[PDB]
């Protein structure tokens, strides 16, 4: 399963 | 033998022609298991091995709203860097992101890793300790000073160390069939005559699973690495894998060169020979 | 700004026997940026039932993509994969061989 947490550059 | 789960991520803008394009494949080491394409008339995550279809509602809902967060940060990150470098409209940009665990035997945790890239070229990295970031340039320098101050690593560590070592030993247990088997190479060499004095020997391994393998040429034992071409492991397309090796070499000389062969699948490392 | 150029390989999962059911592959790998056209030729034509692996890329950044289709190897019949990218000048044409 994938990630969360997962911001912009 | 050891284990990987790898999510690729890539975005693509296209000035003028609407919403960038964005790609997510997963994969368990070399078997690849779910995708999403923005393109695509579905917009879901979507099943790419047998083994994953098994997983209920829940599950495809809930990778698919984080398919579609993954895209939509995407599309804003291609705005800012644009930005962050001064660049125009006028070409289109790239950006990936892959992220993962590997494991050894055991099935626990080797290492963790969350790389991401701009116009293919390194932009941030997790560290080894998944504390702290590698920034490739300046531009990246200030996506290093928000990801700190947002504490942006600890939430990946808690990711990689944990939710993402739990979910591949569920794949590899699932999944087992595909994805706890090793497939030996099943090994031969080609020989033509490419002229009245030099011939082609291509070495081959067909057939095998995981992809990693080794293909060497040696010359009275000594290695032709220089001399050898050496093609991209590529897939067979049924869950296998081939690659060759060549060297060109002066005919009648044959019996010098020999091919070794080193994969997981093998009991000991193989040497053919010409005589 | 990176380019990488192609690197196109055209072969069958099988080994191939005239008659006999096998799938025709065109690998493409190694290449930046993604946009790539791919396609497999009979007797130098368009194969139009033409799939495709869904994008990826390696651990160095490079993509890769399979293009694949079911065909009956024969004798008379030449196949190819015809590859066009940012960094080739002119479509690139590689011939499939079947006695390497
Ligand atoms: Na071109």
């Amino acid at each position: 399963a994938a990630g969360i947490g997962i911001l912009t550059v | 033998g050891s284990h990987s789960m790898r999510y690729f991520f890539t975005s693509v803008s296209r000035p003028g022609r609407g919403e960038p394009r964005f790609i997510a494949v997963g994969y368990v080491d070399d078997t690849q298991f779910v995708r999403f394409d923005s393109d695509a008339a579905s917009q879901r995550m979507e099943p790419r091995a047998p083994w994953i279809e098994q997983e209920g509602p829940e599950y495809w809902d809930g990778e698919t709203r984080k398919v579609k967060a993954h895209s939509q940060t995407h599309r804003v990150d291609l705005g800012t860097l644009r930005g962050y470098y001064n660049q125009s409209e006028a070409g289109s940009h790239t950006v990936q992101r892959m992220y993962g665990c590997d494991v050894g035997s055991d099935w626990r945790f080797l290492r963790g890793y969350h790389q991401y890239a701009y116009d293919g070229k390194d932009y941030i990295a997790l560290k080894e300790d998944l504390r702290s970031w590698t920034a490739a340039d300046m531009a990246a320098q200030t996506t290093k000073h928000k990801w700190e101050a947002a504490h942006v690593a600890e939430q990946l560590r808690a990711y990689l160390e944990g939710t993402c070592v739990e979910w591949l030993r569920r794949y590899l247990e699932n999944g087992k069939e595909t994805l706890q088997r090793t497939d030996a190479p099943k090994t031969h060499m080609t020989h033509h005559a490419v002229s009245d004095h030099e011939a082609t020997l291509r070495c081959w391994a067909l057939s095998f699973y995981p992809a990693e393998i080794t293909l060497t040429w040696q010359r009275d034992g000594e290695d032709q690495t220089q001399d050898t071409e050496l093609v991209e492991t590529r897939p067979a397309g049924d869950g296998t894998f081939q690659k060759w090796a060549a060297v060109v070499v002066p005919s009648g000389q044959e019996q010098r060169y020999t091919c070794h062969v080193q994969h997981e699948g093998l009991p000991k490392p193989l040497t053919l020979r010409w005589e | 700004m990176i380019q990488r150029t192609p690197k196109i390989q055209v072969y069958s999962r099988h080994p191939a026997e005239n008659g006999k059911s096998n799938f025709l592959n065109c690998y493409v790998s190694g290449f930046h940026p993604s946009d790539i056209e791919v396609d497999l030729l009979k007797n130098g034509e368009r194969i139009e039932k033409v799939e495709h692996s869904d994008l990826s890329f390696s651990k160095d950044w490079s993509f890769y993509l399979l293009y694949y289709t079911e065909f009956t190897p024969t004798e008379k019949d030449e196949y190819a994969c015809r590859v066009n990218h940012v960094t080739l000048s002119q479509p690139k044409i590689v011939k499939w061989d079947r006695d390497m």
